[PDB]
């Protein structure tokens, strides 16, 4: 469904913002997950320039320079 | 208020902040006062940033 | 015959039908309940006494000690209504109830009391409902709400088919007390039926009855019928009831008597069963697989051996009947059961049941109610006999028990207040009925299921509250110890019962603050019935089902006026004519109809009886005696509405306006309207700001007047007479003598309210209507209030609206206002402000309200006095002080480089900070009034001794003036008196006025009567020096402020808002709309005279809205501005009083069978000037919401006038100056302004105050906030490819506290650019998500 | 410590002074008013402010009025920076003085700093993504904020009170991305299909079907005119009726080459409104697209085509004249609405009094027992219908066509010019079920339980209803406002679910 995929993601910050939040932070936190930063949502949480419009040219350098 | 989502932490300010003009006063005053006192001689500038 | 108060202005009437019953006083519910509640009855059935009675007396734990209640009496207030609300304290009244100790003697249960003692205790106080119907609370009116909740009794209701899978219905009998359990028993999927008390688990039926002390043999008596077997040494004979066989399968030869009445293969019919019963047929023979299935009753003990052959509820088998066949047991008596008319249900529950015994089911009962705790013998009979069967804890109480012997079908009508046995039981076959299919269940919407309580009964359970907390407290002192020879003074608390009275009227959900912007905003808020609150269902629980309007609303419940949004249907309004009832419902009139005669009897239908009959409608024609027209008359029997002949017509209803509401029966040609835009006019009709002179409405309904007087805004005259003194601030009415009292000489004083800020900001202010010299009457008005012309409700003013399309400012929805309008101040409206400035007591010192303030020049200290506040009378502008006041601060510590500047320049540092209160950014008026409030211990400044002085020379000189004026009243009665008996023309006015009243007279009712003026007068002088002494002692002395407060000064601002583009203005038939330009004269388009229209509207939005109403006002408007413009032209040349009369009667005439008639032939020559002169402004006319002005008398009236019948006119334009095709449709219509002022939503806000918790801006436009940038909007750019705009959204502008000062200087410096960072609002999260046992960290 | 992680999960919570259950951590980040979507998906803002909006016609669709006061208040740091700039302050303090006394020489000020400096108007519920759009200021000496006509669709607003919030964007990238991606001529496409948004409304499409149109005989029929300019010049000189059948000589460019315009003159049978119309009309476009009765549709049409073929420039300047001239000339027509505008049918209580007869008929058989109640109450509820519709279409047939004047002769039919039936075929606000409730029989209510109640209201709005057929046709208009104010919770739920979940 849209709900039960909205909530199985591999980030769990986009799906904590989402409807449950004791439930993914504790499957995230025994799981040791990680999130990366890949969507949009987490990009607006955490307060920097979306993956989309604009910023994608800025997304697409900070991702070639990584590892570079 | 009638309803949720009024509660009173809302309404309370912080007063531990400077105003924006404020810093914007500071720093404009110490530019200036910066320039004043370089119009002096080097001994009377050294005086007054050591007073 | 006219009321004086008609005689200046006959309102023309259009409506044909006569009304036979009075429109009710619009404020009876409110004043009514409260007089129930605040009442001496010697009965004791309701009020205080009814829980004085309810609670006392009390009686110690054993202790030989009883508390019990004697009287009370509400003491009388101390500071009446003005005084409550200038100091800010609750206008209540101390209750003050005589109580009386008693203790008793050891071993004398009733026995002689040795040591009593009685006294007065002082037990909180009771707020007191004003003159109208409001509280003042603190200092603020408030008005209580009436609540619509489910009567207690016993409820039926369905499941119409939800909740499983295949589709049965299951049914569920509920109990609801007034106080107590809910008791609820239920149905299965499996026919079992359970029981659930509180909602909580469910458990099967017969547990309760176990707890009953019920054996299995006596429920299987209570709840079935008895089959009898017999054997006559073989066969097994059947004793057999013609009734029972019916519904079953008669495979075999079913014969009795020799002789066959069923043969193989055909099932048993009615004609078997009538041969049967035509035969006599008792006694039959039966196999033993025709057996094979029934149910033993009863436990059949052997003879001999004395064991249990077969207890209860044990189906009987073959070999278990051919055991009890030898044991000598010719009689079985078992249970008969049906597949559609008797059912095993009883018997399935019994066979779920696990409980044994009484003690057993005890046990399973308190196993579920208090689980975990292990039960005990007595801890569960104490439970179960204290839920439903204790008075303390048990109560329905009698509307309660009156509904639940209604719905049982038992006659009697009023018994115990809890429940017993029987009561179970019949619940319980009334449930089995219902799912047999004898009864039918009922519906919660029925306004024959919901009650109505009111203040009164709100107030009272309130009070008992109180009254259970102090009997806890005093029974704990009383027990204890000893005696102690202590009077009932020190037993009693007074503060718990304060509190829970307090915490009713103070803060609770139905009681609101009063909206006071209307005559009809306050009359509709008090006649509301809110379905929500305490004890009612929750905004977001409430179904679509208890939110449409119900086919028992008629009579009862407004059905177009309730408030869209959020809540549609949960606040209804309550109908014109309805009223409660004796036990809280709600009732109707209706004209009681005979074999053929209409009569005039009026008896209230509630909502239960009005089913039962077939009521007429109020459009039905009778022919002048009574007899229906026509023989086939439209009526309503039980909610369908179909045709029924005139004999068969039973009650009729009273009046055609009985439908609608007070608020939404002004609007004329309501009958046109759609429900969506009459509800929206309605809604809108009482948001009208009063304007600076409230003029008429020109197309009314009739009911302003009413709604006006029934209000509390106009100051009605008590006792007829003649005006003596009229002022713009006070009415002195001298009574006729017909009307006065034997013993005072009695002349009213009315005292007008003189611009008083209410609720809402707006403006009351009462102006005198009557002139010096001038009779009045009984019921006849003195003094319009807010929004009142000559007693009627004017609520806005009427324009010359017209309907086109004008270049494009009037587009969607907007208005297009002349400048006529904007310069004839007539939407202009006073506000009136108040601001506070107080003075309180910091750590560092006081803080002074001096006039010497740092860092301020003298062009703002030039309105302030020597005492610091301002003038009366000043123009203040945004930014002016008003009450200069400073604040200690130390510990200054100033920076580098501000030292330097202060060294070189001197002026050394101020010690005190400015925090003055100054005007608002914005608002700009006159000051009005400055009061001044002083602690009992400070001294006061120049100023507050100013305002003494002021305040103790008024209240001398009024109270002066009272006895004046009461004292040359009393003069002159006693000298026209003495002219009659004892007629003495130039002998009187001699001597001295004061020895007048010692002289004689002949034998009458005069002599004993200077005796009584002579008293009059001593009274009134000993009462100008109480109420001198009096009022001197109350403004001399000291207040009582907050802890910690020194004193408050108070500024109050007139303000006054002109008209500007953005001023909503709405008219009566829900046609909202903003203003959007204010033109020229010259630019409006003017018609063929001259006269330019004021107000262009849309035509678009007529047709997509169905409001037709408005065009039809527009047209009838024309038509009663056409008649006043017809007289105005004779009036403008005197022309004659012959030809006025005339014409006036002869308006007054048409159109075709109007009741009203107002032949002008006894009209005195001087009150047709007058009323010519009244109506030189249009004549009034009113259209009765379904009565109706019909098409063909508008046309009538037009033809009247100069005006074309079509009611369109050919109109030039303005600018251009040439000539609109297709003649367009001018007319009057009445537009209102509702308050929804452009200057009060209009905010900006570059940089203001942060918020503590998370560094983001605050609310709005009071702490200077920003506009929320939600969820959505974020959507709404991530959309786009906007991800600059979107990051300096979240991290610059709101959160980021570094960023933000940097973005700052930045735009300051000339450098648009952003060095962004991180919010606070995360590292606020992550805080919160670390300070768990999670551990969430940013790493690379 | 279990009341404190997260209060309420084990038992029963823990209750304060108030009474009321006490928030611990997990309620401070769970739910709607924790951090996680009162905080940090939504955000309250500086630099933003929001007033009443009005019409303002005059404008073009870049470009929205704002206040003065408002103005001055969102733009304060750049008035502060440009007042030390120029020299006229001494410093940020003297500046901040002078700024508060609303001196003459601020006002130059921030007309120079609100000049190429756009503003994103929002809109409360901002339901897709032409619910924020950015506009150039136009200072306006008022309280409310004028927005242009023509994006009221895309808002959904219209000027009953509505208000919008203004926010104001600060860096340089902010004011490339509010002028090159969320401007207002940027967006004229839906994002949703690619029809266009800004079709011009109600009183202009009023406007432009009244001026093309057509009747049999009016002034100046069968002129010759030598092109639009005369066409104009005839009727703004009373010379010639708005529509009236005349020949003028039309010259239209048709881009039939690889990119090139080919003009081409010729001789239209056409009105004189038509003629006045086609000076709007851009080159390439053809004359079959204006040679109509131009409704709603057909100018939504004309707007595509231009878009197709023409390209962005051209599709906006037609925009606005098409708004300018629809306004000018719905002004010039007068168009209004009275009482003798909802003709009855002529033979509407005879149909009535045939349906009472027949349904009579029904009863009697039904008390002979001849048909079930359940097939008498389905007999009663088609022929009620069958009533409905043939009232309906009397109505319409007499409301469409009875105009009839005469040309030379006797008599001619044609279209109606009357108000109701105008403004319900141009599809200026109005259709065919909203009339005939005005001049037909409002039909058949239903109950809420979803009965449809046998006997119909045989009255319309024109004549009235009474007591108990005004109290019937209550409950359809209480279930409407009672769906439209708790549908709203159900879509913003589903929209949300559908965000979270692309
Ligand atoms: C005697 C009087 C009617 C005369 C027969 C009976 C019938 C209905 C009774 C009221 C209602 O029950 C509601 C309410 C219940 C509370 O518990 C006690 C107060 C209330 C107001 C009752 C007082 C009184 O007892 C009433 C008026
Ligand atoms: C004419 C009338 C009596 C008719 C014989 C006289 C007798 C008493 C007079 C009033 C009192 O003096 C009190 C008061 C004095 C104020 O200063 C002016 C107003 C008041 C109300 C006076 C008006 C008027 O003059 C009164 C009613
Ligand atoms: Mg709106």
């Amino acid at each position: 469904g849209i709900t039960k995929a909205s909530l199985a993601t591999e980030s769990f910050i986009s799906a904590a913002s989402f409807q449950e939040t004791t439930r993914v932070l504790t499957e995230a936190a025994v799981a040791g997950k990680r999130d990366e930063l890949r969507g949009l949502k987490e990009n607006v949480i955490v307060g920097r320039l979306i993956p989309a419009g604009t910023g994608y040219a800025y997304h697409q350098d900070r991702m070639r320079r990584r590892a570079a | 208020g009638d309803d949720e989502d009024s509660h009173l932490g809302d309404f309370i300010e912080d007063t531990t902040l400077e105003l924006p003009l404020d810093s914007a006063t500071t720093e404009s005053l110490r530019a200036a006062t910066h320039d004043v006192l370089a119009g002096l001689t080097a001994r009377e500038a050294k005086v007054l940033r050591m007073r | 015959v006219y009321s004086y108060t008609e005689k200046k202005r006959i309102r023309k009437d259009f409506g044909k039908r006569p009304q036979v019953l009075d429109v009710p006083y619009l404020l009876s519910i409110q004043l009514d309940s409260f007089q129930k509640f605040i009442e001496q009855d010697p009965e004791g059935q309701y009020g205080l006494e009814a829980a004085f009675r309810s609670v006392f007396p009390i009686q110690s734990y054993s202790g030989n000690s009883e508390l019990q209640y004697v009287s009370y009496r509400l003491g009388e207030p101390v500071f009446d209504v003005q005084e409550c609300q200038i100091r800010g304290v609750t206008y209540s009244a101390p209750l003050r109830v005589k109580l009386r100790l008693v203790i008793y003697e050891r071993e004398a249960p009733e026995g002689t009391v040795k040591d009593i003692k009685e006294q007065e205790v002082y037990m909180g106080e009771i707020p007191l409902m004003t003159d109208n119907g409001t509280f003042v609370i603190n200092g603020t009116e408030r008005v209580i709400v009436s609540q619509l909740h489910r009567s207690p009794g016993v409820f039926f209701d369905s499941d119409k088919g939800k909740t499983h899978s295949s589709g049965k219905v299951l049914y569920n009998a509920r109990i609801i007390p007034y106080r107590g359990s809910w008791l609820d028993f239920e149905f299965d999927p499996k026919d079992n039926l359970f029981v659930r008390i509180d909602r909580r688990r469910k458990l099967p039926a017969t547990i309760i009855l176990r707890a009953l002390n019920y054996t299995t043999e006596q429920i299987l008596d209570l709840f079935f019928e008895k089959v009898i077997f017999e054997i006559r040494d073989n066969k097994l004979q059947m004793e057999l009831v013609p009734e029972r066989l019916r519904g079953e399968t008669a495979s075999f030869d079913i014969e009795a008597n020799g002789k066959v009445y069923v043969e193989k293969g055909r099932r048993i019919t009615a004609r078997h069963i009538r041969q049967l019963e035509k035969d006599d047929v008792k006694l039959i023979e039966v196999p033993v697989e025709y057996i094979a299935g029934k149910v033993v009753a009863k436990d059949y003990i052997d003879e001999s051996t004395g064991e249990l052959i077969c207890a209860a509820n044990m189906e009987l088998s073959l070999d278990l009947l051919a055991k009890l066949s030898q044991s000598g047991h010719k009689r079985i008596e078992t249970l008969f059961t049906n597949d559609l008319d008797h059912g095993p249900y009883i018997s399935e529950t019994l066979r779920v049941d696990p409980t044994n015994d009484r003690l057993s089911a005890l046990v399973e009962i308190y196993r579920m109610m208090r689980p975990g705790e292990p039960p005990t013998r007595e801890a569960a009979e104490s439970l179960f006999e204290n839920l439903f069967f204790s008075e303390d804890r048990y109560d329905l109480s009698a509307v309660g028990r009156m509904k639940f012997n209604r719905s049982l079908l038992r006659e009697e009508i009023e018994g115990s207040g809890i429940l017993s046995k029987d009561d179970i039981i019949d619940v319980m076959k009334k449930l089995i009925d219902i799912r047999n299919g004898k009864g039918e269940v009922d519906d919660i919407d029925h306004l024959g299921n919901r009650r109505i309580r009111s203040v009164g009964e709100m107030a009272e359970n309130q009070f008992r509250v109180g009254l259970v907390r102090v009997e806890r407290a005093v029974k704990e002192r009383l027990s204890l110890g000893d005696l102690d020879t202590l009077m009932p003074q020190d037993m009693i608390n007074a503060k718990p019962i304060s509190a829970a009275v307090k915490e009713f009227f103070g803060s609770s959900q139905l009681s609101q603050f009063m909206d006071q912007n209307n005559p009809l905003s306050e009359i509709t808020h008090k006649r509301r019935i809110s379905a929500l609150g305490p004890g009612g269902l929750t905004r977001e629980r409430a179904g679509f089902e208890v939110r449409d309007v119900h086919p028992t609303h008629y009579g009862r419940v407004c059905p177009i006026e309730t408030p869209e949004g959020p809540n549609i249907g949960l606040i209804n309004s309550l109908s014109v004519y309805a009223q409660t009832n004796e036990y809280g419902f709600l009732e109707t009139p209706y004209r009681k109809v005979t074999d053929g005669v209409v009569t005039d009897e009026i008896h209230y239908l509630s909502a239960i009886e009005e089913g039962n009959y077939v009521i007429a409608q109020a459009n039905s024609n009778l022919d002048e005696e009574g007899h229906f027209v026509e023989d086939l008359v439209t009526c309503r029997s039980k909610g369908e509405s179909s045709l029924f002949s005139r004999d068969q017509v039973d009650y009729m209803d009273v009046s055609t306006q009985q439908v609608v509401s007070v608020g939404a029966s002004l609007i004329p040609f309501l009958e046109h309207d759609d429900a969506n835009r009459a509800l929206m006019g309605a809604n809108m009709q009482r948001q009208a700001v009063p304007t600076l002179r409230a003029d008429k409405p020109l197309v009314g309904t009739g009911m302003e007047r009413a709604v006006a007087v029934d209000s509390g805004v106009t100051a009605v005259a008590k006792r007829g007479g003649v005006v003596q003194y009229v002022d713009a601030s006070r009415i002195v009415i001298k009574v006729n003598e017909d009307e006065m009292y034997p013993g005072e000489a009695g002349i009213d004083i009315y005292n007008l309210t003189k611009y008083t800020r209410s609720n809402q900001n707006t403006c009351i202010n009462q102006m005198p209507c009557v002139s010096l010299g001038e009779p009045v009457e009984r019921g006849d008005v003195l003094a319009d209030g807010p929004s009142t012309d000559l007693g009627e409700l004017a609520l806005g003013q009427n324009m010359r609206v017209a309907f086109m399309p004008w270049n494009g400012y009037n587009f969607e929805d907007s208005i297009l206002v002349s400048e006529r309008v904007v310069q004839e101040d007539r939407f202009t409206t006073i506000h009136i402000q108040e601001l506070a400035c107080v003075s309180r007591d910091t750590k560092l010192g006081p803080e002074e309200i001096t006039a010497d303030i740092p860092n301020v020049g003298e062009a703002a200290l030039s309105k302030l006095d020597e005492s610091g506040i301002v003038y009366i009378g000043a123009e203040v502008t945004g930014g002016d002080i008003l009450v200069g006041k400073v604040t200690p601060k130390g510990e200054t510590q100033l920076t580098p480089e501000e030292k330097l500047l202060r060294a070189i320049f001197g002026e050394k540092a101020s010690d005190v900070k400015d925090s003055s209160l100054r005007v608002p950014n914005g608002v700009s008026g006159t000051v009005i009034d400055v009061q001044v409030f002083t602690r009992d211990g400070v001294e006061k400044d120049k100023r507050a001794l100013e305002i003494e002085e002021m305040q103790l020379k008024q209240a001398k000189k009024d109270l002066s003036e009272e006895l004046q004026i009461l004292e040359a009243g009393l003069f002159s009665r006693i000298r026209a008196v003495l002219v009659a008996g004892g007629v003495e023309a130039e002998k009187l006015d001699k001597l001295p006025r004061d020895r007048w009243l010692e002289l004689g007279l002949t034998d009458e009712e005069k002599q004993n009567q200077l005796e009584q003026l002579a008293e009059q007068y001593d009274e009134l002088k000993h009462e100008f020096e109480k109420k001198l002494e009096a009022k001197r002692r109350k403004i001399t002395q000291g207040d009582d402020l907050a802890p910690g407060v020194l004193k408050i000064v108070k500024v109050y601002l007139a303000v006054k808002r002109r008209i500007q583009p953005g001023d909503k203005m709405a008219g009566r038939h829900g046609n909202k709309g903003v203003i959007s330009k204010i033109n020229p004269i010259e630019d409006m388009p003017y018609d063929e005279n001259g006269t330019p229209v004021d107000i262009v509207l849309n035509p678009l939005g007529v047709p997509s809205r169905m409001n037709i109403g408005q065009i039809l006002e527009t047209h009838l408007g024309m038509a009663a501005k056409g008649i006043g413009d017809k007289i105005n032209a004779m009036l403008k040349q005197q022309q004659e009083v012959a030809k006025l009369r005339e014409f006036i009667q002869r308006a007054y005439d048409l159109g075709a069978d109007v009741r009203q008639k107002v032949d002008l032939s006894t009209f005195s020559d001087e009150e047709v000037m007058r009323l010519a002169e009244n109506l030189r402004k249009g004549m009034p006319i009113a259209t009765p919401v379904f009565d109706g002005a019909k098409e063909a008398e508008i046309k009538e009236l037009l033809k009247l006038g100069d005006l074309p019948t079509s009611g369109q006119i050919r109109l030039y334009d303005g600018r251009t100056g040439e000539q609109f095709e297709r003649p367009v449709t001018v007319g009057y219509m009445y537009m209102l302004k509702l308050n929804h002022l452009v200057d009060d939503k209009m905010h900006a806000r570059s940089t203001g105050s942060y918020s503590l918790v998370t560094q983001q801006p605050l609310g709005g436009k009071a702490q200077f906030g920003g506009q929320r940038f939600g969820e959505m909007e974020v959507w709404a750019l991530e959309a786009y490819g906007a991800a600059y705009t979107l990051q300096e959204m979240l991290t610059v502008k709101s959160d980021d506290v570094n960023g933000r000062t940097k973005m700052y200087k930045n735009i300051v410096d000339g450098n648009h650019q952003m060095e962004p960072g991180m919010p606070e609002s995360f590292n606020v999260l992550l805080k919160e998500i670390r300070s768990l046992g999670i551990n969430i960290e940013l790493e690379d | 410590v279990d009341a404190l992680l997260d209060n309420g999960r084990r038992g029963r919570a823990i209750t304060g002074s108030n009474k009321r259950p006490l928030k611990s951590l997990a309620d401070m980040i769970k739910g709607k008013q924790g951090r996680f979507r009162q905080n940090l998906l939504g955000k309250r803002v500086d630099y933003s402010g929001r007033s009443v909006i009005t019409v303002g016609p005059y404008l073009r669709l870049h470009q929205c009025g704002l206040p003065k006061k408002m103005a001055l208040e969102l733009f304060k740091p750049f008035i502060y920076g440009k007042l030390e700039l120029r020299g006229l302050a001494t410093t940020i303090k003297a500046a901040k003085k002078m700024v508060e006394r609303e001196e003459a020489v601020v006002w130059d000020i921030l007309d120079e700093v609100i000049r190429e400096h756009p503003v994103l108007l929002n809109r409360a519920p901002t339901l897709h993504r032409l619910g924020i759009q950015a506009f150039e200021p136009v200072l306006i000496e008022g309280k409310a904020i004028q927005l242009h006509p023509l994006v009221c669709a895309a808002y959904n607003a219209d000027f009953d009170g509505d208000q919008m919030a203004v926010h104001v964007p600060l860096t340089l990238e902010a004011q490339l991305e509010a002028r090159a991606l969320m401007m207002s001529t940027n967006n004229i496409l839906s994002p949703a299909n690619g029809e266009p948004i800004i079709v011009p409304s109600q009183d202009v499409v009023l406007g432009l079907y009244y001026m093309t149109r057509d009747c049999v005989n009016a002034k100046g029929e069968g002129m010759v005119l030598t092109g639009p300019k005369e066409a104009e010049r005839l009727y703004r000189s009373g010379l010639a009726s708005l529509h009236a059948r005349v020949k003028v000589r039309i010259t239209e460019y048709e881009k039939d080459a690889n990119g090139e315009l080919v003009a081409k003159t010729s001789l239209k049978d056409t009105t004189v409104g038509r003629a006045i119309l086609w000076m709007i009309v851009p080159k390439g476009l053809p004359y079959s697209i204006v040679n109509q009765a131009l409704g709603k549709k057909a100018i939504s049409k004309m707007l595509n085509t231009c878009y197709r073929i023409l390209g962005l420039k051209p599709t906006v300047i037609f925009a606005d004249q098409i708004m300018y001239t629809g306004f000018a000339y719905a002004a010039r027509s007068g168009a209004s609405v009275g009482i003798d505008d909802m003709v009855i049918p002529e033979k509407k209580h005879e149909i009535i009094s045939e349906a009472e007869a027949e349904v009579a008929e029904i009863q009697e058989q039904f008390q002979s027992g001849l048909v079930t109640a359940g097939e008498r109450y389905n007999k009663v509820i088609d022929i009620w219908a069958a009533a409905n519709d043939r009232v309906s279409k009397a109505m319409m047939d007499n409301l469409q066509t009875e105009t009839v004047i005469n040309r030379d002769g006797q008599e001619e039919k044609q279209v109606s010019f009357n108000s109701i039936y105008m403004m319900a075929d141009s599809g200026a606000r109005g259709s065919a079920a909203q009339i005939r409730q005005l001049a037909g029989m409002r039909g058949l209510m239903a109950k809420p339980d979803g009965s449809i109640i046998e006997t119909p209201i045989t009255a319309n709005f024109r004549e009235g209803l009474n007591v108990l057929q005004y109290f019937i046709s209550t409950h359809g208009a209480r279930k409407g406002l009672a769906d439209t104010a708790l549908k709203t919770a159900n879509s913003g739920y589903l929209t949300r679910r559908l965000v979270d979940v692309a």
